[PDB]
Parts: structure tokens; C-alpha cells; sequence
């Protein structure tokens, strides 16, 4: 995409019925992608672990 | 939902997001502010009304405190709720009856009077400029063919016929009592009706009235002119209750 | 009947097939005669009434309100029969959330601590509980329910009778010339509570 | 002294919704259920006339009202509003009859009623009606079944349901009902689809039924409803 | 960031300024084939006997997703487990359909 | 009209019998104030109901059979359409609920079966079918139902009627099983299990849907355990219900125990309240056969094949 | 040395004489749910060979919620009654103490004890006191809980698939529960406890009135017809309430009013709403 002259992408959207297999496509790729696949929701548990609270999501 | 509000749905008579009309409900709350309770029972050959007569002070002409009103010579009503609103609604009812007789040439039926009053209050429910009336009317009278009749109308626009009903503070309890005592199937004579109503109110308030603490309206098939019992005849009915 | 009898006259309760009552909660306009009832009961009955204003139970030490409740039912559990009388539960009374301060979590548990004891596994025996409040509009669904609270006891503003009846009880010790206007005072006196 | 608020209480949201209309519809979808079936040789309307006790006299108010001799009505939603609309529909019908000396066509009465309902979404100082109407009629041999909602919009149905659980009623109608049905069978499936919700021992005074064949609209007597409720 | 929700009509506007969600891809409901496929994947997990036409099963199916089907299979097993039978004939699945479509029709 | 009925009812309700009362009952229909008889006929039916079971108390339901056509015309000139459904359902039903000649039933049923069409409320036409198909099974002719039900499969499905589809599947399935086909019959039972799950259940029906499966679980010998779990529940139903079929399932429930070789659980089955409410030839048998087995004796079993065959001979 | 399986959890196996008592009998009109738990633990816990072979994957923890009185705490009493394994009754309100580590120290115990006992039922009545999502690390009280969750969390999935230990958590407010709890593995089967209806009530009524004697003429049917939606529990306030009225006037067995009163004494929620709204 660099060789073509097009700003590669960063963000994606998946939309449809709930329970047809969206997370998989995000996980399977991510799995098959050897990329850390993160699931940032809104759990206070997760913030205490990863983020020491900080004050945002940066 | 389940108690949700948006905009002015708690100030004027418009729909809440869950499809309520909060001002109307508030009018129903306004009925109880009077702190009184009225009972109406329909007999086989009559209809009886009974209501607490709270005269808190001897400085008042106890004869001018009445929640019983003559709408027509043969149609009686009892009002429960805000006093001045009740009188307003009474005037309107009187007018509608008189007008009915003038246009149609027969006496108005309670059914159609109640329907008319209800219809009027629905407009208050639907127009934004004015607020419902905090009152409740119960009408009694003898119709030409349907027999004795007891009807009731609400501040929202609802009206219905009853075998027996009540209004005010102890409404639910009086309905429980009466719906217990209607199922028993007894010969609903005049005295049976009067005693039933009086005892309903009495047990519901746990009082055992003096003949000056209540007022009893009545209408009979033998005598359709709406009659308001004197304190004497009331007492005559009272002493007969401490016998059985 | 719910409270006293099911103790000295429960031996025949089973003859009807009904466990003694569980709990009783007053609930009424501030001044209907609730707090005065717990006093009258523990004064006459006398056995092991432990009154909990449901406020001084709270501390600040993680589960400092769990131990108090445990000891309350433990002591009593062993010491039963015992009457548990909680003055104002609206404290631990609570209602739960979704949610509130990190504080509320403490109460809840604590609010639940009791709930789990009143029912849960180990079955209250002999030891009975009077629930107290002014305004029951605030309480958690999971508390009012039988297995926790049997029947609620309402105390309405004394009637004209109740007034008069109560009026001659508090004014009974007053120097009054043959002019006592009891029928007059009570009359004008409407919506007036007990105090 | 009094005038009238002159501004609309029903206004477009930024999304383009008339919010008050949807909230009125919320009031409809909270009323007792009513089912209407058009059946080749007639039309059936039925509704749950469930009281609160034994004290209310069910022979005093009705929910299935005649508009004329050949058109009938039921509702879901608020009672008083229904009352108003029924008076107004009878009046409209009689205007039409004065002018054309021919009983008003069901479609035309539906149009007129719908216009009335639309007025209270645009005139000043008022809320919309919290009522959905089902209007049955016999005109020109064929039977007719329309529905009008608080927006003032109307639709022609072979069969439909309104009020609580109107979706499940609607599906049940889509399955357990089809054409070539005689009015009797239609009454049957109507009481059937009403029973898919009636929490109670559906008595002959718990529900109200009306029919409309090419003999005129009429309310079924409690006796007739008992006979039909005996299966 | 994969941000994958439902009803794109829910998400705000500021999250739709044509360039800002690179490739917007949409998921389709699961038909006979997809289901059939999905159905074959999940039923492959458990011990499934012969004479088992899965298609017939997805035919009865009408409005399920990637998860729903999983429920059906599980119940098929769940049903067979209660019948004290290691294997899982076609009958079982045919029940679960309802039992799931019971839930599908339920809340 | 009214003069007789109530007084006659008050006379009827007293004692004697419908047959004496039939002179009034027949007269109820025969009389009296010629109201229509509108309400009278309904009350004449009240007799013909009783009078029907009174007709049964003698066997004129054969009389009324032919009159059933007339009563039709009689409600036809007084009784509305609906009124027929109720009045026409109190004869074909109360008549089948009694043991008599298949024909008069079939004859009449068939009649009124075809009547619903000539009137045309497919709703009853299907309901009556269930009886027509069920009667064709007990009567004798099997191939009859085969065609009736295979024609009735889409007669209830079109509307998605759910409990009638199971009945035909349950009821019709039995016909196949008897026709000497457990594969097909079995397949039919399996189909019902899936259909019955789609909807509610409800009770009795569900019991047949069980016991029947218990039966198939014993028709080809496939572990009396899986079958027992159907007999137990299917017993429970009829137990805390009409209690008419429950007496049947107790038998099979014990069969599985007798085969499994557990007379202990048979002792468990004989306990007063649970069933003993039936004490008769149903328990005595399986008990005597059970401990008769425990003795691992053949002489005993042979004698219980002898004396208690009064039922055993009547089984399939 | 490695202290054998010990420590608080907090009790230890209940013992035997402390049986929840409540026999399957009392708990009636709960096939689905009843069967469900049975299908969740009772059976899956015992017969494991069909769980591995029949390719079923049994569940590790089971969540019970619903209204307050639909009968979840009874379900645990029933299981601890008929049961056979080691029923650990640990309350989520005990985990947080006046110490900075007691919580994990227990969970490691209950979980440690569970491994040692055998196919044991860990049961947590009101997991709300532990898991309530909306945590808040700073108040120095939240910190203790979160971990307690993480403790539950860690030993929650740390097992081996073989560790015959089921987790039973009961809570009405099935809402303030960190999803981290309801994940395939930690809390699989999710079971609901409705506030009975008609049929159920019949079983509940018949079961409640089957413990006493009563007039055999009467028929708790009239009441069952009604809606009210009375929970399995309330229906109990009536049965007991009748006794008070029947006993208050001395008389073994109840009367119509005894139920009427009960119905009017229990239901209570007389009014509720308005008649125009429909
Ligand atoms: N296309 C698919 N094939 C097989 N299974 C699927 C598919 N889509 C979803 N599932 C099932 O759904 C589960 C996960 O659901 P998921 O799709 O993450 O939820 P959502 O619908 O919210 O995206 C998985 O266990 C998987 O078995
Ligand atoms: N029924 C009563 N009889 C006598 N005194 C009463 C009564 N009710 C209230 N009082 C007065 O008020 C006090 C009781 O108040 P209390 O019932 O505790 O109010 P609350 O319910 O808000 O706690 C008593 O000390 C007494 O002086
Ligand atoms: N079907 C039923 N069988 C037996 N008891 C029931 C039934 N339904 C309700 N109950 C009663 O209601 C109560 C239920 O309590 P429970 O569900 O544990 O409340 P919580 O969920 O607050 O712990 C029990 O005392 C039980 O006796």
C-alpha cells in the first residue's frame, strides 16, 4: 500500500446481528496475524492491572 | 422506561416516553388531599350514598358542609377531592342535565350525565392550558328500565357503572370489603344497603359514627326523588346496627 | 401473636403445620408509635432483645460491619431465643445500585450479610427480628420478602378515637379544672400524630 | 379567562422523529389487546374487557362501539380519547349521510377519523390521541378492516392485533389464519388469538366481540360469546 | 482497532466521516449454507453418529446466528446425555431445534 | 316449557333416573311453551346431555344418533351456529366417551364430520377428526386411519395447531406400531417429540408422548431403563390428574423392574397412597409375578400366567 | 513443609449433621431449573464418562439469579441434602475481612479444600459481595475486593478440566456482575428463577398446603387463577399467615378467610395502577 501510494489503514468496523461470528474474525485474524489482540471494554479490573488508573484510555 | 421522563411530561398533559400522563396521576393524588372517604352501594330497589362529615370546629354552620349535591330532583351525586373543583364540576353537571331536558324532552339518565362530565374532563386531560380537576364524582339515580344505577367519573376522563364503589383515602380497603360482601349474595333490601354502606365506611375507618359525623344520600324506585336523610333517621339506622 | 406466642405457645404451632413467624417490620409516618413499641415489647417480654439502631453498626474497616452482624446473630444464634430490634434500617436498609460510591459497596455486603443469615443456609431458630423504619419506600426488594420479613406492621396516625384514646394517656397527668375539653381538642386535632 | 396555546407540542427531533407520536404509540402498546379479522363473508373485532374487581358493572361501558349501522370500532390505548374519537366518527358519518343520503363508506370514515387524529399532531396546545383504532365495515359487498394510529395514518388489514403483545398476536394471526374463512371460524380464531394473552379464565364478560357481515354491524351478546367460548 | 458492534445506525456520526473507518464490512445473517457449514463445525466437536443430515436441521432453522447453532448442537448432546447414549442420532438435533427455537422464541 | 323443566329437573335432581325423567326429557325436546325452544332446547339439551348419558343409561344415543341430525335442524330453526358447536359437541363427545357400537359412532361421527363441511367451520371439522382417527384405531380397521391422518397432516399444520398435530402424530403413530411397523411408528413418535417441544406440552398428551416412547423402548428391546423413565413420569401425570390412564402405566413401570431383576423396587412400587389408591388386579398381578420371580420359580410364574391372564390375554 | 489441605473456607465440608435439610420434596414445581442444576452439577458431577465421551463439555460454575424469592437458596439446600460430594457454603460477604490478604487466602483454601475433598460443590450465596464490577482502586477497600475477584478469577479457571469442582453462585441482581465472571469457563450455565405463574403456583400452593392439613372442600384454585405474580417465596407468607389467623382464634386447620386474609395480607400490592391507561 506504501508502494501504491495510499495511506494504509488503522481502523475497521463490523456490523450485523448479535451472535453470528464477529469476535472470531477479530480474534482469528489477530491470532493468525501473530499480533497482540487486545479486548479493551470498560472493566475496572482491567484498568487496575494494565493502566494504574491514569485518567484516560491513552 | 419504568418511570422515565423527557421534556415537560411531568408539568403539562403530554406523553411521557413510556406513554403515561403524569399530571393526570397527580390529579388522582389530589383527590386524597381532602382526607375524606365516600361509599356508594346499589340495591335491588335503591341506591345509597354515605360520606364522612368532618366538621372540625363548632364555629362552622355544619349544615353548609356537604359533599352531597342535587344535580336533578332525581339524580344525586357525591364529590370527593378538592372542594372548589368539586363544586365546579357540580355546576357543570347541573347545567348539562337541565340542558338535556330542555333539548330532548326527557329527564337525563345518570349514564349520559356521567359520560358528559367525563367527556368534559378528558379535554382538560388533552389541552395544555388548563389542569385537570382534583375531584371525583359518584352519581346515583333510578333509570326507567335498567333499575337503580351508581356511576363514577375520574379526573382523567374515565367513567363506569358499579354495583358498589367508594372514593377517597380508604378506597382500596372499602373496595376489598365491599367485594367481599357482594359475593355473599343476599337480598339487597333498602336497610341491607344502608347498613352495608355505613358499616363499610365504619369498619374501614374503625369509628362507629355519631349521627352528625356522616351524611347519607339515597334514591329508591318507590321514591326516585333524591333524598338526604336527616340526622334523626341516620341515628335510627345507627342504633339498629348495635342489635345484630 | 407473631412474636411472643410462637415461643411459649409454639409447641402446638406444628399442629397447624406452620413455622413460627419470621420477622416483623413497623413502617409508618414519623411518629406513629414505632420506636415506642420496641421499648414496650422488650420491657414486657424480656428474654434477649438486642437493639440495633442500624447506624452505629457501620465503621470503616473493610468488613467491620460484617463482624458486628455475625456476632449479633452468632451471640443470638447461640443465645436464642433473642429478639433482634433494629432501629432505622434505612441505613443498612439501603437498596443497592449500579452504581454509587465505593462506600455503598461496603453497606450492601453488610446489607446482604444480614439477608444471608436471616435465610440462607443456617436456619434462624428461636431468635426472632423486628425491622424498624419510617419510610419503607427506600428498601431493597430482596429484604421485604418472606423468609426474611414475614408480615409488615403498619402504624397509622391515631384515629379521632386513637387520638382521643392517646390524648387521655399523655394529658392524664395534668392539673385540669373540671373543664377538660377532650372532645374539643381531639376534634380540631386531625392528621396529628402521637407526639 | 382563557384562550388556547397556539404552538405545536408535537415537533421534529433532530433525527427527524415526531417524538410525541411515538410516545403516544407507547401508550397504545400498553392497552388491553384487540384483534381484528376480515373473513370473506364478514369482519370480527374482539377485545379484552377485563375489569379490576367484581364491583364494576360490565354491562355499562363497552369497548366495541357502533359508528353507524354498518361500521364498528375497537381500540387499544386510552379510554377517554377513544370516547372522543367515537363521538367524532359518529358525527362525521352523519354529516356524510346528510349530504349523500347514502351510508358512509368504511374507507371514507377511516379517512375522516384519521384526519381528526392528525389535527391533534399539528394544532396548538394539545397532545396526540393515545389510541389505535380498528374499524370494521360492510360496503359494496366486500368487508373492510382498517387501523388508524395516533399519527393519523391508516392501513388496510386482512387481520391484525393491537395493544399488549400485539407482535405475538400478529404472528399467530399470520400462521393460524388465512382466507376463505367464514365469519364463525374468524370469531373462533379471534377468541383464539385473544387467549394467547388473556391472563385469566376468559369469561363471557371478560371479552367483548363485534361482528360485521352484510346484515349490519353488531355487538355479540354475552350469551353468544359464552357459546363461542365453550370451545 | 477493530470496533465491531451492531446496527451501524446506533454508532454516532463523528465516527462515520467517510474516511475514518477504513473498510466497513458487514456480517450477513446465517442461511442454510453458512449454518450448514457452521453446523458442521460445531457438530464436529461432539460425537455425531451416521445417518445425520445436517441440512435438514438448518432448513428447520430460520433466524439463527453463529451462536444459536452452537446451542442446538449442545442440546442434541445434552439430550443424548440424558438418554444415557454416547452417540447422537438425528432425532436429538431435531429436538434441540425446538428447544433452542424455544429459547429463540423465548425472551 | 319452563313449567316442566326445572320442576322436572327438581324432579330429576331428586332421584329415580333419567329414563323416568326422559318422559320429561324427551318431552323437554317435545315441549312445551314453544319458546323456540330457544333457551328451552339448551335446557332440553341439558337433559339430552344427562338424557344422553341417560340415553346411554339405556342405549338410545342410537335413538339420539338419528335425532342428532334432527336436533341439528332443531337448533337450525332456533339454535344459532355457535350453539351447534357446543350442542353438537356434547353428543359426539359424550357419545364416544361411552362404550357402544363402532358404527353408530362412525356412522354418526362420519355424518357430523361431513356436516361441519356442509355448514363449513373447518375448526370443528378438524377437532372431530381426532376422534374419527382414534376410533378407527380401536375399532379394528387400521389402513383407514393411515389415509385419514396422512390427509390430516396438513389440515392442522396450515394453521400451526399444535396439540392436534401431536395427537394425530401420537394417536396415528400407534396405528403404525400395531400394523407391525416400529421403524415407521417409531419415526412417527420421534417426530412428535420434536413437535411437542416446539409448543407447550401440555399434560396428559405429554404423558402419551412419554409412555408411548417407553413403549417403543420396549418394542425392540432397547434397555428397559430408558423406557422406565417414561413410564414413571407418564404415570405421574395420570396420577395427579384424571387418574384414568395412570392405572395403565403403573403396569409397564413395574415391567421394567421385573425385567431388570429388581423386586425391591417393586416393593417400592406397592405403597398405599402413591398408587394403592387403585389396589385391584393391576398391582396384585405384577407383585405376584415379581416376588414369584425372586423365588426364581417357574411353577409360580406359570400359575400367574393362569389366574391373572384376564388382563394379560388383553394386551399387545 | 507443605501444610496439607487445610485452612478456613471457612468452615470445612459442613460435616454431615448440618445438612441443609430442605428435602427435594419441599422444592416443587421446578423441573427445568431443578433438572437444570441436576443437569449442571448433580448429574454432570457424578457421571463424568458421558461428559468426556458424549463430547458434552461439562460446566465449571453455575449461576443462579432472578427475582428475590423464586427459590435459589432452596435449590442449594436441596443439593446439600441429596448431594454426596463436599458442599462448601462460603458466603461472598465473608471474604473481605479486616486483613490485607485474608480473601485470597480463603479462596486458595476453599479451592484447595475442594481439590482435596473430592467432587465438591463450592457454593457462593450472593456473589455480589465479591463481584460488583464497578470497582474503584483508591478507596483502599475496592482493592481488596478486586483481587478477591482475581483470586476467584485465578483459581476460577486454573483447575485442569478434571478437577470435579462445580461453582454455584446465587444472586438476584444479576447485573452488577463483572462479565469477567460470566465467561465460558468460569460461569457457563446461566439459570433464571422466574416469579412463578399459574401451573408452578399450583405445585407451590399444593406443596405448601400439603405440609399442614386443612379443609379438603376448599380449593386453592380460585387463588391460582389470579395473576398477582406472587413469587415462590411469598406464597409461603400466606401458608404461614393462614396459621396465624387459624391459630389466633384456636383451630387446627384453616378457613376461607384464613386464605382470604393471607391473600389480602400477603399480596398487599392492591392498587398499583390506573384504569384509564387501558
Ligand atoms: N460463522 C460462524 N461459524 C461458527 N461459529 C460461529 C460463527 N459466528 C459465531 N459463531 C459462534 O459464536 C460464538 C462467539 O460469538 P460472537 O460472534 O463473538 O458474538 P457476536 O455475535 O457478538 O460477535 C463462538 O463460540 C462461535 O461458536
Ligand atoms: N400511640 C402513642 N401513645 C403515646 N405516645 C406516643 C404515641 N405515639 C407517639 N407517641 C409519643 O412519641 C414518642 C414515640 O415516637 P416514635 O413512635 O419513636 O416515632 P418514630 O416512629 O419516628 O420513631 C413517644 O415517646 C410518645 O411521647
Ligand atoms: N416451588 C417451590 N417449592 C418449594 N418452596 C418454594 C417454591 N417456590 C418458592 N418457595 C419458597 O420460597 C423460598 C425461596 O427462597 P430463595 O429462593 O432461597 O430466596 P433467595 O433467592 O432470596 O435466597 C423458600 O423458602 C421456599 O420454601
Amino acid at each position: 500500500f506504501e508502494a501504491l501510494g495510499i495511506a494504509q489503514p488503522k481502523g475497521v468496523l463490523l456490523y450485523g446481528p448479535p451472535g453470528t461470528g464477529k469476535t472470531l474474525l477479530a480474534r482469528a485474524v489477530a491470532h493468525h496475524t501473530d499480533c497482540t489482540f487486545i479486548r479493551v471494554s470498560g472493566s475496572e479490573l482491567v484498568q487496575k492491572f494494565i493502566g494504574e488508573g491514569a485518567r484516560m484510555v491513552r | 422506561s419504568r418511570g422515565s421522563s423527557a421534556g415537560f411530561d411531568r408539568h403539562i398533559t403530554i406523553f411521557s416516553p413510556e406513554g403515561r400522563l403524569y399530571q393526570v396521576e397527580y390529579a388522582f393524588k389530589a383527590i386524597n388531599q381532602g382526607g375524606l372517604t365516600s361509599v356508594a352501594v346499589r340495591g335491588k330497589d335503591c341506591a345509597v350514598i354515605v360520606t364522612q362529615k368532618k366538621v372540625p370546629d363548632k364555629l362552622l354552620d355544619s349544615s353548609t358542609v356537604t359533599h352531597l349535591f342535587k344535580i336533578t330532583e332525581n339524580i344525586g351525586c357525591v364529590m370527593t377531592g378538592m372542594t372548589a373543583d368539586s363544586r365546579s364540576q357540580v355546576q357543570r353537571a347541573r347545567y348539562e342535565a337541565a340542558n338535556w331536558k330542555y333539548k330532548y324532552g326527557y329527564e337525563i339518565p345518570v349514564d349520559m350525565l356521567c359520560k358528559r362530565i367525563a367527556d368534559i374532563s378528558q379535554v382538560y386531560t388533552q389541552n395544555a392550558e388548563m389542569r385537570p380537576l382534583g375531584c371525583c364524582m359518584i352519581l346515583i339515580g333510578i333509570d326507567e328500565e335498567q333499575g337503580p344505577q351508581v356511576y363514577k367519573c375520574d379526573p382523567a376522563g374515565y367513567y363506569c357503572g358499579f354495583k358498589a364503589t367508594a372514593a377517597g383515602v380508604k378506597q382500596t380497603e372499602s373496595t376489598s370489603f365491599l367485594e367481599k360482601k357482594v359475593k355473599k349474595k343476599f337480598d339487597w333490601t333498602f336497610e341491607q344497603t344502608v347498613e352495608t354502606a355505613i358499616t363499610c365506611l365504619s369498619t374501614v375507618l374503625s369509628i362507629d359514627f355519631k349521627p352528625s359525623e356522616i351524611e347519607v344520600g339515597v334514591v329508591t324506585v318507590e321514591n326516585p326523588k333524591f333524598r338526604i336523610l336527616t340526622e334523626a333517621e341516620i341515628d335510627a339506622h345507627l342504633v339498629a346496627l348495635a342489635e345484630r | 401473636e407473631v412474636i411472643e406466642l410462637p415461643l411459649t405457645n409454639p409447641e402446638l404451632f406444628q399442629r397447624v403445620g406452620i413455622i413460627p413467624p419470621k420477622g416483623c417490620l413497623l413502617y409508618g409516618p414519623p411518629g406513629t408509635g414505632k420506636t415506642l413499641l420496641a421499648r414496650a415489647v422488650a420491657s414486657q417480654l424480656d428474654c434477649n432483645f438486642l437493639k440495633v439502631v442500624s447506624s452505629s453498626i457501620v465503621d470503616k474497616y473493610i468488613g467491620e460491619s460484617a463482624r458486628l452482624i455475625r456476632e449479633m446473630f452468632n451471640y443470638a444464634r447461640d443465645h436464642q431465643p433473642c429478639i433482634i430490634f433494629m432501629d432505622e434500617i434505612d441505613a443498612i436498609g439501603g437498596r443497592r445500585f449500579s452504581e454509587g460510591t465505593s462506600a455503598d459497596r461496603e453497606i450492601q455486603r453488610t446489607l446482604m450479610e444480614l439477608l444471608n443469615q436471616m435465610d440462607g443456609f443456617d436456619t434462624l431458630h428461636r431468635v426472632k427480628m423486628i425491622m424498624a423504619t419510617n419510610r419503607p419506600d427506600t428498601l431493597d426488594p430482596a429484604l421485604l420478602r418472606p423468609g426474611r420479613l414475614d408480615r409488615k406492621i403498619h402504624i397509622d396516625l391515631p384515629n379521632e378515637q386513637a387520638r382521643l384514646d392517646i390524648l387521655k394517656i399523655h394529658a392524664g397527668p395534668i392539673t385540669k379544672h373540671g373543664e377538660i375539653d377532650y372532645e374539643a381538642i381531639v376534634k380540631l386535632s386531625d392528621g396529628f400524630n402521637g407526639a | 379567562a382563557e384562550r388556547g396555546y397556539s404552538f405545536s407540542l408535537t415537533t421534529f427531533s433532530p433525527s427527524g422523529k415526531l417524538v410525541q407520536i411515538e410516545y403516544a404509540l407507547a401508550a397504545v402498546a400498553g392497552g388491553a389487546p384487540s384483534v381484528g379479522i376480515k373473513a370473506a363473508n364478514g369482519v370480527v373485532l374482539a377485545t379484552e374487557k377485563k375489569q379490576k374487581s367484581i364491583l364494576y358493572d360490565e354491562r355499562s361501558v363497552h369497548k366495541v362501539e357502533p359508528i353507524t349501522k354498518h361500521i364498528g370500532l375497537v381500540y387499544s390505548g386510552m379510554g377517554p380519547d377513544y370516547r372522543v374519537l367515537v363521538h367524532r366518527a359518529r358525527k362525521l358519518a352523519q354529516q356524510y349521510y346528510l349530504v349523500y343520503q347514502e351510508p358512509i363508506p368504511t374507507a371514507q370514515l377511516v379517512q375522516r377519523v384519521a384526519s381528526v387524529m392528525q389535527e391533534y399532531t399539528q394544532s396548538g396546545g394539545v397532545r396526540p390521541f393515545g389510541v389505535s383504532l380498528l374499524i370494521c365495515g360492510w360496503n359494496e359487498g366486500r368487508p373492510y378492516l382498517f387501523q388508524s394510529d395516533p399519527s393519523g395514518a391508516y392501513f388496510a388489514w386482512k387481520a391484525t392485533a393491537m395493544g399488549k403483545n400485539y407482535v405475538n398476536g400478529k404472528t399467530f394471526l399470520e400462521k393460524r389464519y388465512n382466507e376463505d374463512l367464514e365469519l364463525e371460524d374468524a370469531i373462533h380464531t379471534a377468541i383464539l388469538t385473544l387467549k394467547e394473552s388473556f391472563e385469566g379464565q376468559m369469561t363471557e364478560d371478560n371479552i367483548e366481540v363485534g361482528i360485521c357481515n352484510e346484515a349490519g354491524f353488531r355487538r355479540l351478546t354475552p350469551t353468544e360469546v359464552k357459546d363461542y367460548l365453550a370451545a | 482497532v477493530i470496533m465491531a458492534t451492531n446496527r451501524i445506525d446506533i454508532l454516532d456520526s463523528a465516527l462515520l466521516r467517510p474516511g475514518r473507518i477504513d473498510r466497513k464490512i458487514e456480517f450477513p445473517p446465517p442461511n442454510e449454507e453458512a449454518r450448514l457449514d457452521i453446523l458442521k463445525i460445531h457438530s464436529r466437536k461432539m460425537n455425531l453418529t451416521r445417518g445425520i443430515n445436517l441440512r435438514k436441521i438448518a432448513e428447520l432453522m430460520p433466524g439463527a446466528s453463529g451462536a444459536e447453532v452452537k446451542g442446538v448442537c449442545t442440546e442434541a448432546g445434552m439430550y443424548a446425555l440424558r438418554e444415557r447414549r454416547v452417540h447422537v442420532t438425528q432425532e436429538d438435533f431435531e429436538m434441540a431445534v425446538a428447544k433452542v427455537m424455544q429459547k429463540d422464541s423465548e425472551k | 316449557a319452563a313449567a316442566a323443566v326445572v320442576e322436572f329437573q327438581r324432579a330429576q335432581s331428586l332421584l329415580s333416573t333419567d329414563r323416568e325423567a326422559s318422559i320429561d326429557i324427551l318431552h323437554s325436546i317435545v315441549k312445551r311453551d314453544i319458546q323456540e325452544n330457544d333457551e328451552e332446547a339448551v335446557q332440553v339439551k341439558e337433559q339430552s346431555i344427562l338424557e344422553l348419558g341417560s340415553l346411554l343409561a339405556k342405549t338410545g344415543q342410537a335413538a339420539e344418533l338419528g335425532g342428532l341430525l334432527k336436533y341439528v335442524r332443531p337448533f337450525l330453526n332456533s339454535i344459532s351456529k355457535a350453539k351447534a358447536a357446543r350442542l353438537v359437541r356434547s353428543l359426539l363427545d359424550l357419545f364416544l366417551d361411552m362404550e357402544a357400537a363402532t358404527g353408530q359412532e362412525v356412522e354418526l361421527c362420519l355424518e357430523c364430520i361431513e356436516w361441519a363441511k356442509s355448514e363449513k367451520r373447518t375448526f370443528l371439522r378438524q377437532a372431530l377428526e381426532a376422534r374419527l382417527v382414534s376410533l378407527y384405531f380401536d375399532t379394528k380397521r387400521y389402513q383407514e386411519a393411515l389415509h385419514l391422518g396422512s390427509q390430516l397432516l396438513r389440515e392442522l399444520k396450515k394453521m400451526d395447531d399444535k396439540a392436534l398435530l401431536v395427537e394425530v402424530q401420537l394417536l396415528e403413530s400407534k396405528t403404525y406400531h400395531a400394523l407391525s411397523n416400529l421403524p415407521k411408528a417409531r419415526a412417527a413418535l420421534t417426530s412428535a417429540r420434536t413437535t411437542a417441544n416446539a409448543i407447550y406440552c401440555p399434560p396428559k398428551l405429554q404423558a402419551t408422548l412419554d409412555m408411548q416412547s417407553g413403549i417403543i423402548h420396549a418394542a425392540e428391546e432397547k434397555d428397559w431403563k430408558t423406557a422406565y423413565s417414561y413410564f414413571y413420569e407418564a404415570f405421574e401425570g395420570y396420577d395427579s390428574i384424571d387418574s384414568p390412564k395412570a392405572i395403565t402405566s403403573l403396569k409397564y413401570m413395574l415391567l421394567c423392574k421385573i425385567m431388570l431383576n429388581t423386586p425391591e423396587d417393586v416393593q417400592a412400587l406397592v405403597s398405599g397412597k402413591l398408587a394403592l389408591r387403585y389396589a385391584g388386579r393391576q398391582t396384585e398381578a405384577l407383585k405376584c409375578v415379581a416376588q414369584a420371580s425372586k423365588n426364581r420359580s417357574l411353577a409360580d410364574f406359570e400359575k400367574a400366567l393362569t389366574d391373572y391372564r384376564a388382563e394379560l390375554r388383553d394386551d399387545p | 513443609d507443605v501444610l496439607p489441605p487445610e485452612a478456613d473456607s471457612s468452615i470445612m465440608m459442613l460435616t454431615s449433621d448440618q445438612k441443609p435439610d430442605v428435602m427435594y420434596a419441599d422444592i416443587g414445581g421446578m423441573d427445568i431449573q431443578k433438572q437444570e442444576v441436576r443437569e449442571a452439577v448433580e448429574l454432570p458431577l457424578t457421571h463424568f464418562e458421558l461428559y468426556k465421551q458424549i463430547g458434552i463439555d461439562p460446566p465449571r460454575g453455575v449461576l443462579m439469579y432472578g427475582p428475590p424469592g423464586c427459590g435459589k437458596t432452596m435449590l442449594a439446600k436441596a443439593v446439600a441434602h441429596h448431594t454426596t460430594a463436599a458442599f462448601i457454603r462460603v458466603v461472598g460477604s465473608e471474604f473481605v475481612q479486616k486483613y490485607l490478604g485474608e480473601g485470597p487466602r480463603m479462596v486458595r483454601d476453599v479451592f484447595r479444600l475442594a481439590k482435596e475433598n473430592a467432587p465438591a460443590i463450592i457454593f457462593i450465596d450472593e456473589i455480589d459481595a465479591i463481584a460488583t464490577k464497578r470497582f474503584d482502586a483508591q478507596t483502599g477497600a475496592d482493592r481488596e475486593v478486586q483481587r478477591i475477584l482475581l483470586e476467584l478469577l485465578n483459581q476460577m479457571d486454573g483447575f485442569d478440566q478434571n478437577v470435579n469442582v462445580k461453582v454455584i453462585m446465587a444472586t438476584n441482581r444479576a447485573d452488577t456482575l463483572d462479565p469477567a465472571l460470566l465467561r465460558p469457563g468460569r460461569l457457563d450455565r446461566k439459570i433464571e428463577f422466574p416469579l412463578p405463574d399459574r401451573r408452578q403456583k399450583r405445585l407451590i400452593f399444593s406443596t405448601i398446603t400439603s405440609k399442614m392439613n386443612l379443609s379438603e372442600e376448599v380449593d386453592l384454585e380460585d387463588y391460582v387463577a389470579r395473576p398477582d405474580k406472587i413469587s415462590g417465596a411469598d406464597i409461603n407468607s400466606i401458608c404461614q399467615e393462614s396459621g396465624m389467623l387459624a391459630v389466633r382464634e384456636n383451630r387446627y386447620i384453616v378457613l376461607a378467610k384464613d386464605f382470604e386474609k393471607a391473600y389480602k395480607t400477603v399480596i398487599k400490592k392492591d392498587e398499583q395502577e390506573h384504569e384509564f391507561y387501558k
